């Protein structure tokens, strides 16, 4: 019936898409997500936006996703929204294996899932996809990588970028902080903690409420981690210390 | 009819509405007073003021029909000279959806069409012409129809 | 033919309205509590019937999934049963596929999705139905939620209905890492009994357990064992 | 204002103002007259240009060997309604080789006409027909409407400024059976020509004839064709 | 706005959208259908619209079955749909079953099939309010009404249009329990004249149509001498 | 609200209504019928020197003997010109002929109009085509000028102008065309009305010309052809 | 019908002077058994036609349910107009040529009368969609045995009367019964005239004689 | 399957979804391209290099083929798709025609893809308009430019995107034979044009080239520098 | 309370308490009917007793029912529109039939009232039709379950009973019920058929005549669906 359809894909007077729009304004509320590319490996680092003592552990990780052997990616916003395409980007990525017998390069699987957002933003009378993703990978043709996508179905490549809350001072301190091209593991962790610090104004790093995980390269073979509470510890503590030997 | 609504100024024309019910019906019968109401919307009336101790006689008067509207032409048009030509009887099955005001309309323009012409008595065009005007139809600049 | 177009959409500020009044149909339902004890889990709900007229036995919010999965709702009683069937599909599935039960992770997992698709598919309303799912899987406890959005969570102890913030806040006081499966069942008849505005009696509740044995609906002479001390 | 925006809404009268309005457009449309005698049935249509130089559209179209119809309303609709009776009477003579009854062809034409007027989304055929066919029953004079109903007539009128052409046919009723070929046309001639505004007289150039009879397959007679029956009236 | 739809209830539990198409259906000429010991006769009246329309032009009374009757009544256009629904139901029993469909299994079919069009935004319901009559020596006489709403009964004597409340009085003092169709007929004929109002209305004529035993079980038009003596007597009745 | 099929009080659809109301946005087009032949004359409105003229195709031929000249949106003719040169040659291939003017434009004006938004198809047009074609041709009757509207209605005219000045460039054509008039007094009449309607100084570059023949196929004046005949206007 | 399973054996036709005449016996042979001895092969169309059919007497009966009910529907409409015999035989035509084409026939061989407009009527149908129409007909091996006999009085006497039509028609199922191994002793004859069609019980070709 | 009809006409005879999609382009970044004697020049002014964005994943300017390329402005997302839709037909249209496209022929493609969009039941019209030049089989180059609302035109020198009149008026007059002489004044045209909207110069443009047989060619960050040095 | 956003009052949407108010009118639109029907579970029997209005002569009073015979040992009575009770009967009957085909049994009572829920639960649901208005009772007796009684609504909500009503007078008859359910057995002896009765003509203050009630009954030596005849209905009128 034409009285009570909504209209989720049409443009408005000023040429605006206010459904994908308001999708993004959602998205500016879930928890905060930080990808940083190093020289010798990507990390991404995500606030643990559920805290209570009674939830329990499961599964390796709350937000960050494994896609392939060397793929994984963290999701803002609709939690059921984001499980969707997560299952569909680990199809697009095992139907590629087995087209090729080669691993999807990171760049592919970024835009065959963006095609899937898109086309819900042209046609089919559906509500877009409320998800925005950040993608850390390896492959032969451009090595470490770091990708960013939106609801609308639009992506790009980030040497250092955060989706969520609190973004915009995130990528400012990133972009004052961040030494292009001279960035190991080891400095892009503590930038992580860094941004991670004065982004969640509530509290402060109580390495419960951050999860983080790096990919690197050992002996030929991708390697995807996410750091145990004692490592994270280590690293708010050594941050700790440096923001007290400063004053 | 009466609402919970928290605007004000209603409640005043319902207080008075209040009182013409128990004037109507009520303690103290009265039996010397009688009404007649008239009313173009029934669905927005009042159950109590629609009841059958107050308004007991219902009477529904319906748009006319061919024979009504060619009585109510006659009727209107007994004082003015009219030729013996006029088929009131065509002129009701080209008014179709009028009522005794637009045919009461009808007959006056027709008057002033021939007034217009300069003619002693009006005639069968005279009357077309004023339907037409009474109908007040709008031309869309292109007649494309077959 | 069915309307194509979905019904949930974006507001201004970026909420799901739709969702948002789903949340609240669940929240004005009936309480429910689980707890993950050391060695099982148990679910526990209020059955009050309107009359003494209700068979208290013709249905039951407590219904097995598979022989070790089984969950119980707060919200509209219809919807339960259309995911509890959906639910019980999606195991046989999963077994007729891998010879082997399907664990209770995976089957929130499914059962979430299903529950997705309704926010999203075109001429619906999303479930007004959170469900409570235990299981026992590897020789491990697991208790799950799952919510009208689609969105599931993993508990130690929750609650879910009226007042199920003081619920929460009296199991967090309350739990203990170490509990008994006995210790677990009295805490969650307790905490069903921080809101009940009457006497509670063996028909006028509900409890399953699962473990080791499997999951199993606790007869009402157990429930009224239990409710004695 | 909010009951006459769709054919599947009934407003608080019992009428649906859609099909109320495509009652509407026939009227808009040209004036056509349709008669018959115990052996004929006549159609005569007054066709009109948009400009003066723009030949005068259609009016009178064939459907079968002992069919025809006169169309008043969207030409578009009418066309495709004339296409449904065409692929009827064909399917009829392919399977039962036998010409198809009038009647049963109006009866089809009221069944498709119905179904759009029930349906969300669909909306009337805005166009009227004056069937004139000639079966086993004899000759056959019928009326079609945008609303899927039609009448058994013996003599109609339908389009703009039709009621005075009505009015003679009722007026001389009594004499169409028994009349001559020629003297059943120059009626119809006679009813169109009431129609027309006072200053404009039947022309060869807007008046088109349709004929069916016993021994005599529906025909069309347009431009100088029609200049024997004018001769006379 | 809630009465724009027939897939929304009212907030007292009404579908305007149903009771408006009953209202399109008490704009009509009033159609009787009287049953008796013998079988069920029908009667309508037929208003003439213009005096150019052909005799028997517009007929409210069809056959859906060979013994099988139905008079309508409101927009006839969908009174021809319903009545080739009803034929093909009638139809499509007799091919799968290999007999005569029942009067009452019919009715509910065809109810069915009305009642189908009340639930859904997507159509509108029909109006027209109609009723089935037929003979068979096994059942008896019987006669169904069916309106838009899609309800089905059994009736001793019916009304349906204009003039139904008038028509009901007058029907019930026939006591047509013990007569024929013979005598039903004559009966049917001055109800339907007295309900009929000569001020308002021009002109009508009377459509008249009987299934019973003197038919054989057949529903048919009555005879032209029939219905001459029928008007007959409502006329001379109408002093 | 307010679907596409959707009737007026006036019995006339809001849908084709507003797109007869795009046409009046189109250049103006004009078109003359002559018994040596039909021309057509149109409008390029170049909105700025850096586009090339070349590039602005608002005369396209359909077969050998037909031409079609366009007017509205340009963007909407394209689907419908295809279909008209795709019916000629399906023509050809069944029967071994060329399809009369007449043909090709009922099968043009059959696709018009049949658009719809529910139980249609799953991706069928959802509005009317906002384009007023003018087809020219020669067919066993002779030279043939068609012109078809949004609306799906076709009708032969002897001269007919459409576009912004349909109003004004037909009041000149009433004045100049007579049926004795040559394909050479066609010709410059149409120049000579598109000059004084064009707000643009009319020269050979802002202006398509064609013509169609008995003898010749369907011809588009080149740049040095424009140029002899404007020299005379 | 891929394989027949009961069939029924030749069909006679021939018209004479204001109607036409069939003939057929009552038994279904299921492959040289004579099973069903009590069926009757001809079938009243409506007031003005008849038919007789060979073949599989399944499809037989498929064909008497729906032409039968498109008659009943007909006789609804009540507006004057009734199927004529050559109607009947256009549609059958059409109806078993179709199947044919679809892989699909029904196995039948049929034989249609009628007399309507003063006119007689009698065509010829098979399972192929092969249709015609012609003085006498004989389907299976009446085309070998009877239609001779009916051939040569025909050739040399155009127009029969009634009597000589019937005569003739019993000597022609007296020879098939002689000669024909899936014929049977009883056989129904139907008449179609000005007064309708009429179907006459259970005959006997009593005339048999066995000089051996 | 969701049918309305997103686009439909309104009074006065216009499609509001189309001149909304028009409003959306003009939104979009500024797209410049001129066609030379022998090459065809395409340049875009960048929003915002943000020192952090990775340039590769951010092209506005893509090679449908061997011999075509354009560059677009509007809805990113939009453009991905028209881009994709073109490269199977251009390949396409080699597989059966055994020849490389026509720039026109793609063109036309784009044109009737963004139509049917307008006209279609249940989709919204393309947001994009895209600049496609290359240089046929015979040589010549090309230029041509697509509206969302289906039409295309042939360009000697168009701009599309924000601000794009200025740049077209600047176009107009600094458009000649004289300055498309030689393949170096064609460049300094666009920069030049470019120069007029965008306000830093040189970080802030991209500048793509194509000539007669060599593939596309992006111009490096020292080039374009140099231009805008001997330009000042 | 009753806040409004968009069209909760016109489809099957949450409102802003999560209330569907459309499913809500449906519940009242069940008392359009104006009757009332009671069912009441005995010790080893089942009963269900319906209102009978016929309004005038004319009607043929045997036609106008709203007991049905699902299956050979199963009855429901239909409360609410006419129409919508109707084709909810002919579903039921489809049902039950399709279980027996598939399964190879009788379908169990609770099993026929579940289905039937679960189609009405799709109603509300979806958008594009609205909820059935009517209720249904069913009433059977089980293998090693004895008498069953079941009831579901336009909602979905299917609870079994042991005493019920549904209509006008559902309130009074639901405390009627349970009042005498409270103090021994809600009757426990084939003269339950006395307790509905009483129950019926109590709230209504009818005093019945035998021509103005139905009456189905099922027991577990006679498990068959029968409905008592007007000449037994008065026998059991005049005991009571």
């Amino acid at each position: 019936s034409r009285r009570y359809d909504s209209r989720t894909t049409i443009f408005s007077p000023e040429g605006r898409l206010y459904q994908v729009e308001y999708a993004m304004e959602a998205i500016g509320h879930a928890g905060t997500c930080l990808g940083i590319l190093a020289n010798d490996g990507v990390l991404l680092a995500a606030e643990r936006r559920n805290i209570h003592k009674l939830l329990d552990e499961v599964f390796f990780s709350e937000k960050i996703y494994k896609l392939n052997e060397d793929m994984a990616c963290s999701v803002a916003g609709i939690t059921s929204d984001a499980n969707v395409l997560t299952n569909e980007l680990r199809l697009i990525a095992q139907r590629y294996l087995l087209q090729y017998q080669e691993p999807i390069p990171c760049e592919q699987l970024v835009t065959a899932l963006c095609d899937i957002k898109q086309a819900y933003t042209q046609f089919g009378g559906k509500r877009p996809f409320g998800v925005s993703l950040l993608y850390i990978g390896w492959d032969k043709h451009y090595g470490f990588q770091l990708y960013q996508s939106d609801p609308s179905g639009n992506y790009g490549g980030w040497k250092a970028t955060c989706i969520g809350n609190n973004s915009a001072a995130a990528v400012s301190m990133l972009k004052q902080d961040y030494k292009e091209g001279e960035m190991t593991l080891k400095s892009a962790l503590a930038l992580a903690i860094k941004v991670l610090n004065k982004t969640m104004d509530v509290s402060k790093l109580s390495a419960e409420k951050v999860e983080i995980a790096t990919l690197t390269r050992e002996n030929g073979k991708t390697v995807i981690r996410v750091l145990k509470q004692k490592e994270v510890e280590q690293l708010i503590k050594k941050h700790e210390e440096e923001e007290a030997k400063a004053e | 009819k009466r609402f919970d609504s928290e605007k004000a100024g209603d409640r005043e024309v319902q207080r008075t509405m209040l009182e013409l019910l128990n004037q109507l019906d009520g303690f103290q019968p009265n039996t010397q007073v009688k009404v007649i109401a008239a009313t173009n919307r029934v669905d927005i009336l009042d159950p109590a003021l629609l009841r059958s101790g107050r308004l007991d006689r219902k009477i529904e008067f319906p748009m006319p029909n061919e024979e009504a509207r060619a009585r109510i032409m006659q009727i209107h048009s007994r004082k003015m000279n009219v030729s013996p030509d006029v088929n009131y009887e065509e002129l009701a099955r080209c008014t179709d959806d009028f009522n005794g005001a637009q045919c009461k309309a009808v007959c006056v323009e027709a008057g002033m069409i021939a007034l217009r012409r300069g003619a002693t008595e009006l005639t069968h065009e005279d009357y077309m012409e004023g339907i037409l005007e009474v109908q007040a139809k709008k031309k869309a600049n292109l007649q494309y129809y077959a | 033919r069915g309307y194509s177009f979905s019904l949930t959409t974006f507001s201004p500020s970026g909420k799901l309205v739709q969702i948002e009044y789903a949340l609240a149909a669940v929240a004005g339902g009936a309480p429910s509590v689980g707890i993950k004890a050391a060695n099982g889990v148990v679910l526990a709900t209020e059955k009050k019937q309107k009359s003494i007229l209700y068979d208290e036995r013709s249905v039951h919010k407590v219904e097995p999934i598979t022989k070790h999965i089984g969950l119980v709702y707060s919200g509209m009683g219809p919807d339960y049963r259309v995911l509890v069937h959906r639910a019980r599909k999606l195991a046989q599935q999963y077994y007729l596929v891998y010879q082997e039960p399907i664990p209770t992770a995976q089957l929130v997992q499914r059962v979430a999705s299903v529950m997705q698709e309704y926010t999203q598919s075109g001429g619906v309303r999303p479930f007004g139905v959170s469900l409570l799912i235990c299981g026992w899987n590897e020789g491990r406890p697991y208790l799950f939620q799952s919510d009208p959005s689609g969105a599931y969570f993993a508990w130690k102890a929750t609650a879910m209905g009226k007042n199920y913030v003081n619920g929460k806040t009296f199991l967090e006081k309350r739990y203990n890492e170490d509990l008994e499966l006995e210790d677990a069942i009295h805490t969650a008849i307790l905490t069903l009994k921080e809101s009940f505005e009457g006497q509670m009696t063996e028909d006028n509740i509900e409890v399953g357990i699962c473990n080791e044995a499997g999951f199993r609906r606790l007869t009402p002479t157990e429930v009224k064992d239990y409710l004695a001390a | 204002n909010q009951y006459d925006n769709d054919v599947t809404v009934w407003s608080p009268q019992g009428r649906i103002h859609q099909i109320e309005y495509a009652m509407e457009a026939v009227k808009q449309g040209s004036a056509t007259v349709g008669l018959k005698s115990k052996t004929h049935a006549v159609l005569v249509a007054l066709k009109r240009a948009q400009s003066e130089l723009a030949a005068h559209q259609k009016k009178i179209l064939h459907v079968d060997n002992h069919i025809g119809i006169s169309i008043a309303g969207l030409t578009a609709d009418a066309r495709l309604l004339c296409n449904f009776m065409r692929q009827e009477c064909l399917d009829s003579r392919f399977v039962f080789d036998r010409p198809l009854p009038v009647s049963r062809l109006v009866s089809l034409i009221g069944s498709k006409t119905q179904i759009p007027t029930q349906r969300y989304g669909r909306r009337p055929y805005g166009v009227g027909l004056l069937i004139a066919g000639y079966d086993d029953m004899g000759p056959h004079i019928f009326q079609t409407c945008p609303s899927a109903n039609y009448f058994d007539c013996r003599a109609m009128s339908i389009g703009a400024r039709s009621q005075s052409a009505r009015t003679y046919l009722e007026r001389h009723m009594s004499e169409f059976m028994e009349c001559n070929l020629n003297e059943l046309v120059k009626h119809g001639l006679r009813a169109l020509r009431e129609t027309l505004p006072a200053e404009q007289d039947l022309t060869t150039k807007n008046v088109s004839i349709g004929i069916v009879g016993k021994d005599l397959e529906f025909t069309i007679y347009d431009d100088d064709d029609v200049s024997p029956f004018l001769e006379g009236l | 706005g809630y009465d724009l739809s027939a897939s929304t209830f009212s907030p007292d539990g009404r579908v305007f959208q149903v009771e408006y198409a009953m209202k399109a259906v008490e704009n009509s000429s009033t159609a009787i259908g009287i049953r008796c010991k013998d079988g069920v006769v029908f009667g309508v009246e037929k208003l003439v619209l213009s005096k150019l329309y052909e005799e028997g032009s517009n007929k409210r009374l069809f056959n859906v079955d060979r013994h099988v009757g139905m008079a309508v009544a409101g927009l006839l256009a969908d009174a021809r749909s319903l009545a080739d629904i009803a034929r093909e139901e009638a139809s499509n029993f007799r091919s799968n079953f290999g007999y005569n469909i029942p009067l009452k299994h019919l009715a509910d079919r065809v109810a069915m099939y009305v009642h189908a069009y009340t639930l859904y935004s997507a159509v509108r319901p029909f109006g027209c309010s109609f009723m089935l009559g037929s003979y068979s020596v096994n059942d008896g006489a019987q006669l169904y009404m069916i309106d838009p709403s899609g309800v089905s009964y059994g009736y001793w004597g019916c009304a349906i249009g204009k003039a139904r409340q008038a028509a009901k009085t007058e029907i019930e003092k026939l006591q047509m329990k013990e007569m024929t169709c013979r005598d039903i007929v004559k009966e049917v004929a001055k109800i339907i004249y007295i309900v009929h109002d000569e001020v308002k209305d021009k002109a009508f004529e009377l459509e008249l149509s009987w299934v019973g035993e003197l038919t054989n079980g057949r529903h048919e038009i009555v005879p032209k001498d029939i219905r001459e003596e029928a008007e007959k007597y409502a006329k001379e009745s109408l002093k | 609200y307010r679907g596409v099929n959707t009737f007026s009080p006036e019995g006339r659809l809001f849908q084709v209504e507003y797109a007869i109301e795009a046409i009046k946005l189109g250049s103006t087009a004009i078109g003359i019928q002559t018994s040596e032949g039909v021309c057509l004359a149109v409008e390029k409105r170049i909105t700025s020197p850096l586009m090339e003229p070349s590039s602005i195709e608002k005369i396209v031929e359909i077969d050998a003997h037909i031409g079609c000249a366009m007017s509205g949106l340009i963007a909407d003719a394209k689907t419908l010109i295809d279909k008209a040169r795709v019916e000629t040659q399906n023509h050809w291939f069944t029967y071994n002929e060329t399809m009369t003017v007449e043909s090709v434009t009922q099968a043009v004006s059959n696709l018009a109009l049949q658009f719809g938004e529910e139980d249609a198809d799953p991706g069928a047009m959802s509005r009317p085509f906002g384009v007023a074609l003018l087809f020219g041709g020669v067919d066993e009757k002779g030279p043939q000028l068609f012109h078809m509207d949004p609306s799906g209605t076709f009708v032969q005219c002897d001269a007919r102008a459409i576009g912004s000045a349909s109003e004004g460039a037909q009041s000149s054509l009433q004045e100049v065309y007579h049926k004795s008039m040559t394909l050479k007094e066609a010709i410059k009449s149409s120049l000579i009305i598109l000059k004084q309607v064009m707000e643009e100084k009319l020269n050979a570059t802002n202006i398509e010309l064609a013509t169609v023949q008995p003898g010749q196929n369907f011809h588009m004046f080149t740049k040095e052809e424009l140029e002899e005949v404007i020299k005379d206007i | 019908t891929q394989n027949p399973m009961v069939t029924g054996t030749s069909v006679l036709g021939v018209k004479f002077e204001g109607g036409v005449v069939i003939a057929a016996d009552m038994l279904g042979s299921y492959g040289s058994l004579a099973r069903f001895r009590n069926i009757s092969r001809i079938m009243r169309v409506n007031n003005s036609t008849m038919l007789g059919a060979s073949g599989d007497y399944a499809d037989f009966q498929y064909l008497k349910q729906v032409l039968g009910q498109m008659v009943i529907d007909e006789e609804l409409l009540g507006d004057g107009h009734s199927y004529s015999p050559r109607a009947i035989h256009s549609w059958l035509t059409r109806a078993m040529y179709s199947r044919r084409s679809k892989m699909n026939p029904l196995w039948n061989t049929m034989v249609i009368g009628g007399y309507a407009d003063g006119e007689s009527f009698l065509g010829y149908v098979d399972m192929l969609g092969v249709a015609y129409e012609a003085p006498s007909l004989a389907t299976g091996y009446g085309a070998y045995l009877a239609q001779p006999l009916l051939r040569e009085v025909l050739e040399k006497q155009p127009v029969l009367s009634q009597t000589e039509a019937r005569d003739l028609v019993e000597r022609c199922m007296r020879v098939l019964y002689y000669r024909d191994a899936r014929s049977y002793n009883r056989f129904q004859i139907a008449t179609v005239t000005e007064k309708g069609v009429e179907i006459e019980g259970p005959l006997s070709t009593e005339t048999n004689w066995d000089i051996a | 399957s969701y049918d309305r009809a997103i686009t439909v006409f309104s009074p006065d005879g216009h499609l509001f979804q189309v001149e909304y999609a028009q409003e959306a382009v003009k939104k979009g970044s500024t797209a410049v391209g001129v066609r030379g004697r022998d090459i065809v020049v395409l340049g875009v002014e960048k929003k915002s290099v943000a020192k952090l964005q990775d340039e590769r994943t951010v092209r506005k300017i893509c090679a449908l083929d061997d011999n075509v390329c354009m560059a677009f402005a509007g809805l990113t997302a939009d453009a991905r798709i028209v881009i994709n839709r073109a490269r199977v037909e251009c390949q396409s249209h080699r597989l059966t025609v055994e020849d490389p496209v026509t720039v026109e022929y793609i063109t036309r493609y784009i044109a009737s893809l963004k139509q049917r969009y307008t006209q279609s039941n249940g989709r919204r019209p393309f947001g994009i308009s895209a600049l496609i030049v290359g240089f046929d089989f015979d040589g010549t180059p090309r230029l041509y430019q697509t509206d969302p609302s289906g039409t295309y035109h042939a360009w000697k020198a168009n701009a599309i995107g924000r601000g794009a009149k200025s740049v077209r008026e600047f176009l107009e007059k600094n458009y000649t034979d004289e300055a498309i002489e030689t393949d170096d004044l064609t460049i300094k045209l666009v920069i030049k044009a470019l120069l007029e909207v965008v306000q830093s110069g040189g970080k802030n443009i991209e500048l793509a080239v194509m000539r007669r047989d060599q593939s596309l060619k992006i111009l490096n960050p020292e080039e374009i520098e140099k231009y805008v040095a001997e330009i000042e | 309370r009753g806040s409004s956003a968009g069209f909760d009052r016109h489809i099957t949407i949450f409102s802003p308490e999560g209330r569907l108010y459309q499913v809500e009118y449906a519940f009242k639109a069940i008392n359009q009917g104006g009757l009332t029907s009671v069912a009441v579970r005995g010790k080893d029997c089942a009963v269900i007793v319906t209102q009978k209005k016929v309004p005038d002569k004319l009607l043929d009073s045997s036609t106008v029912t709203h007991l049905f015979k699902i299956t050979e040992n199963i009855g429901c009575v239909m409360t609410g529109m006419t129409a919508d009770s109707r084709s909810q009967v002919q579903r039921a009957r489809y049902e039950a039939a399709n279980w027996k085909y598939k399964y190879g049994y009788e379908i169990p009572v609770d099993m026929l009232c579940k289905r039937i829920a679960d189609i009405s639960q799709v109603y509300t649901q979806n958008a594009e039709m609205r909820p059935l208005g009517c209720c249904m009772i069913l009433i059977g007796i089980d293998e090693e379950q004895g008498p069953q009684v079941y009831k579901c609504d336009p909602a979905g909500y299917y609870c079994g009973f042991k005493a019920t009503a549904a209509g006008v007078k559902q309130t009074e008859s639901t405390s009627f019920l349970e009042k005498k359910v409270k103090k021994k057995f809600d009757w426990t002896f084939e003269q339950t058929v006395e307790t509905a009765i009483t129950c019926l003509s109590t709230v209504l203050s009818i005093d019945f005549k035998p021509s103005e009630i139905e009456v189905g009954v099922v027991t577990v030596e006679n498990p068959k669906f029968r409905i008592l005849t007007e000449a037994e209905i008065d026998a059991h009128l005049v005991a009571l």
